[PDB]
């Protein structure tokens, strides 16, 4: 019962996780929050 | 000097037509031949000269074979129509009450009309009236084929038409191409650049696909974009391999 | 026939592969009265046949050029 | 419906087409001969 | 490389851009040395891809 | 048939000639089938 | 360093053109990411890696 609930939480995190994009000098839409995404990937692995 | 040469220049078209109409079951074979061979001569010596016109023995043979075939189809349609309308089927009266002249005119119009220019169609119909008085040609209206053409044109953004509407002439050409494909295994679509030939045959192929349920595969070959050796094949001068 | 085909393709197929298709429909609606029988384009094309050109004049060559640069006008918008 | 008119109509079509072609070619020839217009490939072959 | 701007030059630049933008084939016709290839290459410098 | 049979009796070939559509190949095939022979039709070109 | 300094165009024209091509490709990638900010949608882009 515990293992599947790990699977469902990972499922909902990764189907609701969005990259943090912000404007850069009105030229593009760059991404921040590298550390949080990387830590999430390490902890899920 | 190793061959005996014979000049075969003028075939006896009248005798050929007479015998081949007599064999197929035409009761009026003699008059039909004597009306159809001079008809082809009149077409040769009265219609406008075009590089895509042939009124020779092959055309006459195709007309006679198609006339026989459509005669069998007319006998079959009379059979089924009489069967579904009553019980009076007998070969004698049906063979006797058969428009053989109309059958011949139908074969002529199915074989010769599609290749004529726009201005020669009244010429051909005037010749038909002169040689075959009273007989009229009423082409069949292939309905399901027409709705399938409508669907194919709508799917591929093409302008369907009917009668005198915008699109009627191209649809008529598609129908004539369908008829000639049924009659002949060798097809040429002759006309100036961008006259709708490619779209016509593509639409006909897709319509036959969606109507008869058999899938049509088209191989488009440019015969002059490659050498004849690449088009037909090479025999190796050394190893004699093909 | 060709005008109807071009208008249908403009109103149906996007140029990118939607705002683009909406622009296409608006442009086709604006160009509709000109793309008609005895319209500006038809009379101009008829008159173009009377002029002399560096190569032989074909109707579909001019029509394709016109349609291509109308597509480019849509891209510009 | 008149075959004679049909034949005559074909004949006049062919004659008119050939007459216009020949007259246009001869006009191009005489214009070339005065130097008014440049000599083209078809005109070169026709003059030759 | 250098091209002096001119009325015919800029008009042909616009036409060449509006024709090559959609990958449509075309032919430049004219007497030798008229500037057909110069006009084409000067239109290609506006299309870096 | 008469000419081709005379050629065959003399152990010579048959060369019917004329404009296309006069039934030369068909006549040769019909004669060969009349004698119950295996008639092969070859479309010759420069590669033969 | 490329856009801000206008003198680099004179010194490095081909370098500027190459970087411009890479910049257009990267901006197309950025637009594709922005229209679908979901992480998996970015991951399922064809040939993204
Ligand atoms: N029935 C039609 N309604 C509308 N547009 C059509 C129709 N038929 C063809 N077209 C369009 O008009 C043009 C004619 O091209 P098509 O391939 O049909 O000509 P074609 O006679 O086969 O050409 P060619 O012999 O020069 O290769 C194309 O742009 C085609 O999309
Ligand atoms: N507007 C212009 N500005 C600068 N040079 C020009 C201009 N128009 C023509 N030229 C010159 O004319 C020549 C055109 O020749 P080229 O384009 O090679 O002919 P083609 O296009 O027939 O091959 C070039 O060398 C160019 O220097
Ligand atoms: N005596 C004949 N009776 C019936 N049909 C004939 C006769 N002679 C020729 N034909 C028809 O003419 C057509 C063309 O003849 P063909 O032999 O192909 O001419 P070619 O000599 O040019 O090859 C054939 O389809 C054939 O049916
Ligand atoms: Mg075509
Ligand atoms: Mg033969």
């Amino acid at each position: 019962m515990a293992l599947e609930e790990f699977l469902k939480q990972i499922r909902e995190v990764w189907n609701t996780y969005e990259l943090d994009l912000v404007n850069y000098q009105n030229k593009c839409r760059l991404i921040r929050g590298w550390d949080d995404l990387f830590n999430k990937v390490k902890e899920h692995i | 000097k190793l061959f005996r040469s014979l000049a075969m220049t003028k075939p006896d078209r009248q005798l050929i037509a007479q015998v081949m109409l007599y064999s197929q079951g035409f009761r009026t074979a003699e008059v039909l031949a004597n009306k159809i061979v001079p008809f082809f001569k009149l077409c040769d010596e009265q219609l406008s000269s075009q590089s895509h016109y042939d009124f020779g023995l092959r055309a006459l043979k195709s007309v006679l074979v198609s006339a026989g075939n459509v005669k069998r189809e007319r006998i079959q349609k009379i059979k089924r129509e009489k069967e579904e309308r009553g019980e009076a089927v007998d070969e004698g009266e049906i063979a006797e009450n058969l428009p053989e002249q109309e059958i011949l005119i139908q074969s002529v119009c199915e074989t010769m009309v599609p290749k004529l220019v726009a201005e020669d169609i009244p010429l051909l119909f005037s010749l038909l009236s002169d040689v075959f008085p009273g007989v009229q040609y009423h082409r069949g209206e292939m309905t399901a084929l027409r709705e399938e053409l409508k669907k194919v044109c709508q799917e591929m953004y093409l302008t369907y038409g009917d009668g005198e509407e915008v699109g009627g002439m191209w649809v008529e050409k598609v129908l004539q191409l369908y008829q000639i494909t049924q009659i002949n295994h060798g097809l040429m679509m002759v006309g100036p650049s961008g006259s709708g030939k490619s779209m016509a045959w593509r639409v006909l192929l897709k319509a036959l696909e969606r109507l008869e349920g058999v899938e049509g595969v088209a191989h488009i070959i440019d015969p002059k974009a490659i050498s004849k050796d690449h088009l037909y094949g090479t025999l190796d001068p050394n190893t004699r391999e093909w | 026939m060709i005008f109807n085909n071009f208008l249908a393709r403009l109103r149906s197929i996007p140029l990118d592969e939607s705002p683009m298709l909406q622009i296409q429909r608006d442009a086709a609606t604006i160009m509709q009265p000109y793309f008609t029988s005895n319209g500006l384009v038809t009379k101009a094309l008829e008159h173009a046949f009377q002029l002399e050109h560096i190569m032989d004049l074909t109707r579909l060559r001019c029509l394709g050029s016109l349609f291509s640069m109308l597509h480019q006008a849509c891209r510009n918008v | 419906k008149d075959p004679l008119f049909r034949f005559f109509e074909r004949e006049v079509k062919m004659g008119a087409k050939l007459l216009q072609d020949v007259r246009q070619d001869l006009a191009d020839v005489v214009q070339v001969c005065e130097g008014k217009k440049k000599q083209t490939n078809y005109l070169r072959t026709l003059i030759n | 490389d250098v091209v002096v701007p001119t009325l015919d030059t800029v008009r042909h630049e616009a036409l060449l851009y509006t024709w090559l933008a959609e990958h449509k084939p075309l032919v430049l016709c004219g007497p030798p040395g008229s500037g057909k290839t110069m006009t084409l290459f000067s239109a290609l410098r506006a299309l870096p891809d | 048939y008469l000419t081709m049979t005379q050629a065959l009796e003399a152990r010579l070939g048959g060369s019917p000639f004329g404009p296309a559509g006069t039934g030369k190949t068909e006549s040769v095939k019909a004669l060969g089938h009349q004698l119950g022979r295996f008639v092969l039709v070859f479309n010759c070109d420069e590669t033969f | 360093i490329f856009t801000g300094s206008a003198d680099i165009k004179h010194l490095l024209p081909v370098e500027t053109q190459r970087f411009q091509s890479i910049s257009t490709e990267f901006l197309a990638l950025m637009k594709k990411v922005s229209k679908s900010p979901l992480v998996m949608d970015v991951l399922n882009i064809q040939g993204v890696q």
